[PDB]
């Protein structure tokens, strides 16, 4: 009977407000504890529990997620062991079947329309420049592929700092002295070799020192 | 009445039994009328333009009702946008109306010269997937009662098909041909659903990725946004209005839309949530190729750790590590890869709205699938604002991770986290701050322009 | 964009709605706690209801956010309410009364207006009032 | 000489420590917490400035 | 205000067996319990409610207005 | 007032459906109007007769 | 053979085993039984029919055949100044219209008379709809369990003229009858659904648009009949509904019979190669009849032109156009057979509604 | 009307229940909504949604679905798998004014949706040839409110 209850008692002791009662202020006081109890009441009928998804594995709320997660990677899915980026431009196939006699077409992105139909499926990309597949890429020696990159990024910041600059100062990149080439293109192509090892290595000692100034 | 030059009300002319010659009457709009509707702001040519009047005598119906092909001529949706329609009642006006205003004169665009309506949705989609070759349970064909169906609602005299039984199998291509037969062009070009990025990865059909038209018969390929889309140059409805006017552009638009619409009425399409995921080893490979994107970013980290990073002359070095690092954290063409692997084309609902050009495009499916990737703001990453160095108060000052300027690594799908969602809305943010300002700025240089020029 | 619709969404606009005379609230009467609801629902009531939807093409109808809405969901009270407004008016001084203005004397009358369906001045409770028709008759220069 | 509005919720408002089937039958909201002003026949809610 | 008498979708009657539902649910809450840690499918099939996905949706979640004023 | 150590304290059942719990907790103690209402009886009491 | 083979008939009833729903219904209804109108759910085999014709007979069953509601005559809903101002005439009228009525006679009259005397928000339930006019009801025409609007302490409600209305539930949804429960074609094969590759088809081996399906299973429920007399609540409906059909078959009938004397229904032109084209054009007509005078004038021209309808959701009618390389008369009387098809089928149809439930 | 996403539809069509399609459970959708509102917008919550909803109504429950909450996607497919329907929330669906199933299965489940209060009974308007004038130009009136213009 607690609704008849709340309901007249209200009504009072709003009345009794009007009327400007002397014990209106600890009557009120009291019903709002009084109403409180019965709001739960109300609000047990309108509620229904907690609720979540139970995980199988850890049978409290189920937290599992497909987001991403870092876990960094060897250095060799990003440079081959000459030190050049993969170009994973060439697309490798394989037969749905054995008895297919070719069974393996590697074309680029533009002839796959042209060759490849629905007798085949696609297989790792292959990279143009070292050739290696995508999947096999852990047979690069890392420490081949590190020590190629420090040489590459070497010789690059060398020659990018060299850009326009001269190991002997003044521009100079037409032919002067040693500012751009030894004959042929090998200030860029860097595929020459020992035309930048011993180039790099007679202004090896400008190269330390500008870094250390530029760092200052 | 000129007798009295007075106008009378209905319902005091008991006497009247009849009208002389020399009044006027004052009747109600019906079917056929000319109509002006306008859409505010008027700011293209076509923003105007003259439809005959559809009464709906539904008394629960109170809209403006338009095929949706229209709405290109205004700019409009269907979202709680309201146009303006008057039914001229002058002589003079009425026969402007239909004769100078109408929009057939308004299909070519003035400002581009090219097409301005054509299939939008439901119907590129819908004309891709009627004109296809193979559907997934077997060829695309009809028996003789479903190719009637498809020519039901078209408003078109019907074609003959006294020629086929009732057990007869009707091509996807066959039927378009039985319409664009009245109208006869010749188009040969390569749809919009062949894509280059696509290819590597799934089977393209050889007879999907050619369209070819000869005088009016579709003899290969699909319809997609290329040939019937909408604004699209040099597509079927542009080569129809140039050899047989712009109303029969218009009234072929109409006729492909319910053709279109009536094989989807059968076929049926959707999208699912399912369409949008990955599957474990695809997703396994999305997270291998956002690593690489992040190892390089550390690399750039580590040259910049050691002094390596010697910036080009003209750049500092700030400068030269911001540009070095937003293109390491670019998205290579190989992330298509995993998502192809979990698309099914002949079904994925998604993947054939945005390889056909109905709606979205391909970095929508990435961000969707794949992942958001780098945030840029204004051709940069999400300044240092929070603080000194901090950009956020979710990573360390001067914090060397790509994540903490903007570098997204979840797609939309997998759900962002709470500082990924924040530098989303920075950029969503600042989407919406743009729009704003293009409608005043625009508004400026619009009058300034009208003015100089309108004389 | 939600966060501007969830504030514009019709529902229960207030619990005394029948003590209130407001003008342009719409108090939808039926409301339903979402299937898959969020933290913000346990501080405000929820406004809409959980609608069957199906993400397909039907008959080219829901072009370009449009909505093909069964006709059967909507006579059974879907998104149904009652839509509020209010006419307020006011007495300039002494010289104006409400009440009926008496054909006889007239001299401003409005044409082609109703002006039957006033009780004491005012359009009884319960009654349907038109286009033409007078509601809260008044008069001036008494 | 004067009145000074008084913000619905308020300690000088008489519902603000009123029961909430007082306020049922008062003519107000039971759920709504106020903190908006009552001025010539409309609610206003300053906002935060 | 009410759980509708009909189904809004289909039209099914679950008005019959919403003043059951509504009873049955709290006194079902009363022994397992912050929104629905419950999961009503046994109390809905018992009521004959058949296993459509408008009916139960409309049915488990409609406010009462009387829960509320 | 030291607290027992961190190396004690038992998270690894904490999950996020539980920091809603945290969320209602704030929102139960701010009220999510109370502030301008108290703002005002600030004003009424202590502001206006300062 | 027979076309409509053996139903299957199974109300929804209240499961008491459960222990909340027995002291639920026992607390606030004092209810130990089953309610005296309970939902069945009639499921049906069809056989050698064609699919326009099953889903013809879904539809008139759904929305096109007539049903009663209860519905509140204007004036009804006293204003008054007591009444409780929550329960709005537009909400309890709304409440009223969606209670299912299984009434054999429409001079019904109830009147609802409630009083809050006390403390307590008092629910207004179906039960307390109280009648006044004519026969006694014998039995209940509605549950008496339905929840109408509550009354606020001292509110009252009075509507003193609820009254029984006919119509379809095309027009006004109240009035449905039947609501889909199944619908498949047994004589085509299914994939499993459950796989991967087959998730996003429909499941039948056969596309849609080269499918004759010719054996169908269709479910529907009823929601409201008496609990003693299922069977023969549901032979009504059922032949109901073939009746429904047949006699706007006949409707069109008469104008196609009226071909000579004019009428804006049918006009026929003979065009160009022989070919007369016969439109006709029916208002207030739905995709039901339309779907069936295709299929069955296809079945019956194999070799036809084109025929073909549509019913566009504006000018609310059906127009039907028929093209065949055939004289007027010719044409005329092929579809003229055509719809004596179409009665054969749903007079036999009805014929195995008799023989079946009983 | 809108979608919790944020996605606003202008109702254009009222079909009749027989007019609607159906699933082969005989379920029908209340609103159907273009697809080609999803992969433009990216309003992947409301698709979300619908499939936890779809999981929802058959065991009766309802989820909290806050945002930042842990999600699977793939997880929440195979529960819709486990509940007896599809990985996808995709079913056998019918043309409900053919009786035609449709080649594909189609994505139907609940939506939360709500009624944004933009009506079009306030914001039509027509006006005749005559009615108020501004006194000063001579022109109409501005607007509705002012019955002309
Ligand atoms: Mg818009
Ligand atoms: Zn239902």
């Amino acid at each position: 009977k607690t609704s008849t209850l709340i309901y007249l008692r209200a009504y009072e002791l709003f009345l009794k407000y009007l009327q400007n009662a002397p014990n209106f202020n600890s009557e009120l006081a009291e019903f709002k504890t009084y109403e409180n109890a019965y709001g739960e009441q109300k609000a047990l009928l309108a509620q229904q529990g907690f609720y979540n998804i139970f995980d199988p594995n850890t049978g409290r709320a189920d937290q599992r997620t497909r987001l991403f997660e870092y876990k960094r990677l060897p250095i060799s899915t990003l440079y081959d062991e000459r030190g050049l980026p993969h170009k994973w431009t060439i697309y490798v196939y394989k037969a749905v079947d054995s008895s297919q006699k070719p069974a393996e077409i590697e074309v680029t992105r533009k002839d796959v329309i042209k060759k490849i139909d629905n007798h085949y499926a696609l297989a790792d990309l292959r990279c143009s420049v070292c050739h290696v597949l995508q999947h096999e890429v852990g047979q690069l020696n890392i420490k081949k592929v590190q020590t190629a990159l420090k040489a590459s990024l070497e010789f690059n910041t060398f020659y990018a700092f060299y850009e326009s600059r001269c190991p002997k100062g003044g521009l100079h990149d037409f032919q002067d002295k040693k500012c751009v080439k030894c004959g042929l293109f090998t200030y860029i192509i860097y595929d020459h070799l020992s035309q930048p090892e011993l180039v790099h290595d007679y202004y090896n000692n400008y190269k330390d020192q500008y870094d250390k100034e530029k760092m200052s | 009445k000129q007798i009295t030059q007075s106008v009378h009300d209905i319902e005091g002319l008991k006497q009247d039994f009849r009208l002389e010659v020399g009044d006027i009457l004052y009747r109600d709009v019906v079917t056929g009328d000319v109509a002006f509707f306008n859409r505010q702001p008027s700011l293209e040519r076509s923003s105007i333009g003259v439809h005959r009047i559809v009464v709906l005598e539904n008394p629960k119906i109170s809209t403006f009702q338009m095929n949706v092909s229209a709405c290109a001529w205004y700019n409009a949706d269907f979202d709680g946008d309201q146009m303006n329609l008057w039914v001229p009642w002058s002589v003079m006006s009425r026969v402007e109306a239909e004769l100078l205003c109408s929009v057939r004169n308004w299909f070519i665009s003035t400002k581009s010269s090219g097409p301005v309506n054509g299939q939008v949705q439901d119907s590129t989609v819908g004309s891709f997937l009627l004109t296809r070759t193979n559907t997934p349970m077997g060829k695309n064909v009809m028996n003789k009662l479903h190719a009637m169906g498809l020519f039901q609602t078209t408003q078109t005299d019907p074609p003959c098909f006294a020629n086929y039984s009732p057990t007869d199998l009707l091509d996807g291509k066959s039927v378009v041909s039985m319409l664009l037969r009245q109208t006869p062009i010749n188009y040969q070009r390569a749809p919009t659903w062949y894509s280059e990025v696509y290819a590597p990865y799934m089977h393209y059909n050889k007879q999907d990725i050619s369209t070819q038209i000869r005088n009016g018969e579709l003899i290969e390929g699909v319809l997609d946004k290329k040939a019937v889309g909408a604004g699209s140059s040099g597509g079927i409805y542009h080569l129809i209005s140039r050899r047989y006017g712009p109303q029969q552009a218009l009234k072929m638009i109409f006729a492909t839309q319910q053709l279109a619409l009536n094989y989807v009425r059968n076929a049926g399409f959707t999208v699912s949530t399912a369409d949008m995921l990955l599957t474990p080893e695809a997703h396994q490979e999305v997270q291998e190729i956002i690593n690489e994107l992040l190892l390089e970013s550390e690399e750039i980290n580590n040259r910049l750790l050691h002094g390596d990073i010697m910036p080009p002359i003209g750049l500092t070095t700030h400068d030269f590590y911001e540009k070095l690092q937003l293109n390491a954290l670019k998205f290579p063409d190989r992330i298509l890869k995993p998502i192809m692997n979990s698309i099914n084309p002949e079904t994925n609902g998604l993947f054939q709205m945005v390889a056909t050009g109905a709606k979205g495009s391909n970095p929508n499916m990435i961000h969707i699938m794949a992942g958001i990737g780098q945030i840029e703001i204004n051709t940069q990453r999400i300044q240092p604002q929070f603080s000194f160095g901090r950009t956020l108060v979710y990573y360390p000052r001067f914090a060397l991770e790509a994540q903490a300027y903007g570098f997204i690594c979840n797609s939309y799908i997998a759900g962002l986290t709470s500082p990924e969602f924040i530098f989303g809305e920075m950029n969503g943010r600042f989407d919406l701050i743009n729009k704003a300002l293009s409608t005043s700025s625009t508004g400026y240089a619009n009058r300034k322009a009208i003015f100089g020029l309108q004389s | 964009y939600e966060t501007n619709q969830g504030r514009q969404t019709g529902g229960w606009y207030c619990f005394s709605w029948p003590y209130r005379v407001d003008m342009n609230r719409f108090f939808q009467f039926y409301n339903e706690m979402p299937l898959v609801k969020t933290i913000a629902h346990n501080y405000v009531i929820p406004n809409g209801l959980n609608t069957i939807v199906a993400y397909m093409i039907y008959g080219g109808y829901n072009q370009e956010d449009s909505v093909i809405v069964s006709q059967s969901f909507i006579d059974r009270g879907g998104f149904a309410g009652t839509f509020y407004r209010e006419e307020k008016v006011e007495l300039e001084s002494d010289i104006e009364s409400f009440g009926k203005p008496d054909p006889l004397i007239t001299k401003n009358l409005k044409p082609g207006a109703n002006y039957e369906k006033l009780v004491d001045g005012f359009v009884p409770v319960g009654t349907v009032v038109k286009k033409g028709d007078i509601i809260i008759g008044k008069v001036a220069k008494i | 000489v004067s009145t000074f509005p008084i913000m619905r919720g308020s300690n000088r408002c008489h519902t603000h420590h009123l029961s909430k089937t007082a306020k049922k039958e008062i003519g107000e909201d039971p759920n709504e917490p106020g903190g908006y002003f009552i001025a010539r026949g409309g609610e206003w809610v300053v906002d935060l400035l | 205000m009410l759980i509708p008498v009909v189904c809004f979708t289909c039209g099914f009657p679950i008005g019959t067996y919403a003043a059951i539902f509504d009873k049955a649910r709290t006194e079902y809450i009363k022994t397992k319990m912050a929104s629905l840690q419950i999961e009503l499918k046994d109390l809905i099939t018992a009521l004959g409610i058949p296993m459509r996905v408008c009916c139960r949706t409309h049915l488990i979640t409609t406010l009462d207005y009387r829960k509320y004023y | 007032i030291t607290y027992g150590p961190i190396e004690t304290v038992d998270n690894e059942e904490l999950t996020e459906a539980d920091m809603l719990s945290f969320i209602s907790a704030a929102v139960n103690s701010t009220g999510l109007i109370g502030y301008n209402i108290k703002s005002f009886d600030d004003l009424m009491d202590n502001g206006i007769p300062q | 053979e027979k076309i409509f083979q053996n139903v299957e008939i199974k109300p929804f009833l209240i499961d008491f085993s459960n222990l909340f729903i027995k002291n639920a219904a026992k607390k606030l209804f004092q209810l130990e039984e089953q309610l005296p109108l309970v939902p069945v759910n009639v499921v049906m085999d069809f056989k050698g029919i064609s699919r326009a014709a099953v889903h013809g007979l879904s539809r008139v069953l759904q929305d096109e055949i007539p049903n009663y509601m209860l519905d509140i005559k204007p004036g009804g809903y006293k204003i008054e100044d007591s009444t409780d101002l929550f329960m709005t005439e537009q909400f309890i009228r709304n409440r009223i219209n969606f209670i299912p009525i299984y009434a054999k006679n429409e001079t019904l009259v109830f009147a609802l008379r409630s009083l809050n005397n006390s403390c307590e928000v008092k629910t207004i339930y179906s039960r307390d709809l109280i009648q006044v006019a004519g026969p006694k009801l014998k039995y209940p025409i509605f549950n008496p369990t339905f929840e109408i609007g509550f009354l606020q302490p001292g509110k009252s409600l009075i509507i003193e003229d609820i009254y029984i209305k006919k119509g379809i539930g095309r027009k006004h949804a109240a009035f449905n009858l039947a609501v889909k429960t199944h619908f498949s074609h047994l004589d085509i094969e299914q994939y499993p659904t459950d796989k991967k590759e087959y998730m996003a088809l429909s499941g039948y081996k056969q596309s849609s648009m080269t499918s004759d399906p010719r054996h169908h299973r269709l479910g529907l429920c009823f929601p409201a009949v008496p609990l003693p007399h299922i069977n023969q609540a549901v032979r009504t409906y059922l032949k109901n509904a073939c009746r429904i059909i047949i006699g706007r078959i006949q409707s069109i009938q008469k104008i196609y019979e009226n071909f000579e004397e004019p009428q804006p229904e049918l006009v026929l032109f003979s065009m160009d190669e022989e070919k007369t084209k016969a439109i006709i054009t029916i208002k207030d007509e739905t995709h039901t009849i339309g779907n069936l005078l295709k299929t069955y004038i296809y079945e019956m021209i194999p070799d036809i032109s084109f025929v073909g309808y549509q019913c566009v959701p504006h000018k609310q009618e059906m127009v039907l156009t028929i093209i065949h390389k055939a004289s007027q008369e010719d044409l005329i009387t092929l579809l003229e057979k055509s719809i004596q098809n179409i009665i054969q089928t749903f007079q036999i149809l009805e014929k195995n509604v008799d023989e079946l439930i009983a | 009307m809108s979608s919790r996403s944020g996605n606003k539809g202008i109702a254009a069509l009222a079909l009749p229940t027989s007019d609607m399609p159906f699933t082969e459970d005989g379920l029908q959708p209340d609103l159907i909504v273009n697809p080609h509102s999803h992969p433009s917008r990216m309003t992947n919550g409301q698709m979300i949604e619908t499939t936890v909803g779809l999981a929802n109504a058959l065991q009766g429950v309802v989820t909290d679905g806050t945002a930042f909450l842990p999600i699977n996607v793939q997880l929440l497919s195979e529960r819709l798998a486990q509940e007896g329907l599809r990985f996808n929330g995709c079913q056998k669906m019918f043309n409900g004014q053919t009786g035609e199933y449709f080649d594909a299965a189609i994505f139907i489940g609940p939506t939360y949706h709500q009624r944004l209060q933009k009506f079009v009974l306030d914001d039509r308007y027509a006006v005749a040839s005559y009615g108020p004038t501004d006194a000063l130009t001579g022109q109409p009136l501005d607007g509705k409110r002012s019955h002309g213009g």
